[PDB]
């Protein structure tokens, strides 16, 4: 067996497309060369055949359809952001609390 | 949407270089792509200010 | 609220968030 | 440097502070009989840790049955030795290395 | 297996627009009420086809 | 390789180049395969240099 690599456009690869699914769960999924997180939530719109994954306005990967089944889910992150303390003076109290 | 500038690099994605660039050589792109975000984010801000 | 600024509340329309204000 | 070596027997971090020397020797390691004194570790379960050695003379097994230390059909043994003669090529000459 | 032939015509070829026609898909990317732009080798608008 | 694996009849599996862990992450385009039958040792023969 001779190989060629990063000779030519790559036409044969392995089996690296992951196991199996999970919902309504952030995860950091791979679809096919594409990293990201967040939670795969059904969409209710709709997509053309040929469409692979969507993009926002942000120019982000937000929807996408999987590479075995021709249903189409939505990249949406997981609880994000951040937080703010409310606290008197420490000479008085220590008493804190917490706003998101 | 400066978010998705390539600043030089060969993607404006990082974890897709990570994977496919070593992270001793792909430290300076990386660097090269986090500059020029906060030169991005510094410009909203002045202007903000 | 008064007609007036009704009308003019009627005529005006990833990291990043907006704090409502005080 | 990611390779054979890199990988399993001696990893490199990203910041070394320092370098390496090597050099050739066909000579001081080379007999006229076959000298297979040096052997390197071809098979693992995973990568290694950088600036750690993992001497576990244990069999690999690549099957989904477990072997009880015995090499059988599906079972290896990383340890591969080296050739090395000195009317051997350029690639096959042992090189001295020091880090 | 190819025959000669001498049935065919001589005519010049005939010139019209393309006034609206020659707009793809640039890529597979799903985009939804927004308008977006990108530099692929596209037919321009009202120019010659044969 | 999982079709044939080493499952397959007892292979004289110990050849340089690339290790059959990453083998099948290989990207590899354009692979030649050549079949011949020889006899006895000169399994040894068919080697690099
Ligand atoms: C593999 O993909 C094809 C089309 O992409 C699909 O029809 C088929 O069901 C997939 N295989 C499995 C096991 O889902
Ligand atoms: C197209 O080219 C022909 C000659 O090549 C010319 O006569 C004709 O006017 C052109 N049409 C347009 C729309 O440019």
């Amino acid at each position: 067996l001779s190989f060629e690599l990063l000779h030519a456009p790559a036409t044969v690869c392995g089996p690296k497309k992951s196991t199996n699914l999970v919902k309504n769960k952030c995860v950091n999924f791979n679809f096919n060369g594409l990293k990201g997180t967040g939670v795969l939530t059904e969409s209710n719109k709709k997509f053309l055949p040929f469409q692979q994954f969507g993009r926002d306005i942000a120019d982000t990967t937000d929807a996408v359809r999987d590479p075995q089944t021709l249903e189409i889910l939505d990249i949406t992150p997981c609880s994000f952001g951040g937080v703010s303390v409310i606290t008197p003076g420490t000479n008085t109290s220590n008493q804190v609390a917490v706003l998101y | 949407k400066q978010l998705s500038s390539k600043f030089g690099a060969i993607s404006s994605v990082l974890n897709d270089i990570f994977s496919r660039l070593d992270p001793p050589e792909a430290e300076v792109q990386i660097d090269r792509l986090i500059t020029g975000r906060l030169q991005s984010l510094q410009t909203y801000v002045t202007q903000q200010l | 609220r008064s007609p007036i600024e009704d009308l003019l509340f009627n005529k005006v329309t990833k990291g990043l968030t907006v704090l409502p204000p005080l | 440097q990611t390779g054979n070596i890199a990988d399993y027997n001696y990893k490199l971090p990203d910041d070394f502070t320092g370098c390496v020397i090597a050099w050739n020797s066909n000579k001081l390691d080379s007999k006229v009989s076959g000298n297979y004194n040096y052997l390197y570790r071809l098979f693992r379960k995973s990568n290694l840790k950088p600036f750690e050695r993992d001497i576990s003379t244990e069999i690999y097994q690549a099957g989904n049955k477990p072997c009880n230390g015995v090499a059988g059909f599906n079972c290896y043994f990383p340890l591969r030795s080296y050739s090395f003669r000195p009317t051997y090529g350029v690639g096959h000459q042992p090189y001295r290395v020091v880090v | 297996q190819c025959v000669n032939l001498t049935t065919r015509t001589q005519l010049p070829p005939a010139y019209t627009n393309s006034f609206t026609r020659g707009v793809y898909y640039p890529d597979k990317v799903f985009r939804s009420s927004v308008l977006h732009s990108t530099q692929d080798l596209f037919l321009p608008f009202f120019s010659n086809v044969t | 390789y999982s079709v044939l694996y080493n499952l397959a009849p007892f292979f004289t599996f110990k050849c340089y180049g690339v290790s059959p862990t990453k083998l099948n992450d290989l990207c590899f385009t354009n692979v030649y395969a050549d079949s011949f039958v020889i006899r006895g040792d000169e399994v040894r023969q068919i080697a690099p240099g």
